[PDB]
């Protein structure tokens, strides 16, 4: 008010942040999974 | 003086000046009522539904709004859709230049207390911090029938506005 003006003052929340990413299983779940390389264009095994 | 005195939420007229003075308040709170000049300040998703009461399902020329995009001519302003850290010192301006009976309204819920944005770096956490608002109109997709309710609220506040009976100091 004082200012007349807006003033930048640093953070001051009403409620603290909360993210919930705290509960991860650390391993990705998904699998391994089945590829789509073409035949021609991955390496040829030996014999 | 009295050490009792009514409230002036409590008092009735009782003297003829009482009665002059509430039937002037009712023709200048009537004049006030029923002109109504917002101005647009609209801005995003809360936006549109300012424009969907100027649609012809929910009409607000049969209410007397009307839109003069002209914040000298306006009445009050809706503060509508976000408020970000980039705009907030022009809309502190935009309040600077308005006539003295003026209002402000808290169209949606970004509007005050930040809404949806509110752990944002760049927003400001509702116009609470810019502009002393009155009414606020709550609905993220804040309803045409819940901004013209928030009219009707804030028109009732209007009717109690009490401009004449205050010259007797109640
Ligand atoms: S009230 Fe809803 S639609 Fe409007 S700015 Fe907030 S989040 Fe967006």
């Amino acid at each position: 008010e004082e200012k007349r003006r807006v003033v930048y003052e640093p953070l001051e929340l009403t409620q603290a942040f909360r993210n919930f990413s705290a509960g991860s299983t650390a391993w990705e779940p998904v699998g391994p999974g089945r590829d789509d390389r073409p035949d021609s264009f991955k390496l040829p095994t030996p014999k | 003086m009295p050490t009792d005195f009514p409230l002036p939420s409590q008092q009735k007229p009782n003297s003829a000046v009482d009665y002059t003075l509430t039937t002037l308040d009712a023709v200048a709170n009537w004049a006030r009522q029923g002109s109504f000049w917002p101005v647009t300040f609209g801005l995003a998703c809360c936006a549109v539904e300012m424009m969907h009461v100027s649609a012809p399902r929910y009409d607000q020329d049969r209410l007397g709004i009307i839109f003069r995009a002209s914040p000298r001519q306006s009445d009050i302003m809706i503060v509508a859709g976000t408020l970000t850290n980039k705009m907030a010192p022009v809309l502190r301006q935009v309040y600077d230049q308005m006539p003295e009976p003026r209002w402000v309204i808290s169209m949606g819920s970004c509007a005050n207390g930040g809404g949806y944005y509110h752990f944002s770096y760049s927003v400001v956490r509702g116009c609470d911090r810019i502009v002393p608002v009155d009414v606020y109109v709550p609905g993220c997709p804040p309803t045409s029938e819940a901004l013209m309710y928030g009219v009707f609220q804030l028109q009732r506040k209007m009717r109690n506005t009490k401009i004449t009976r205050m010259w007797y100091r109640k």
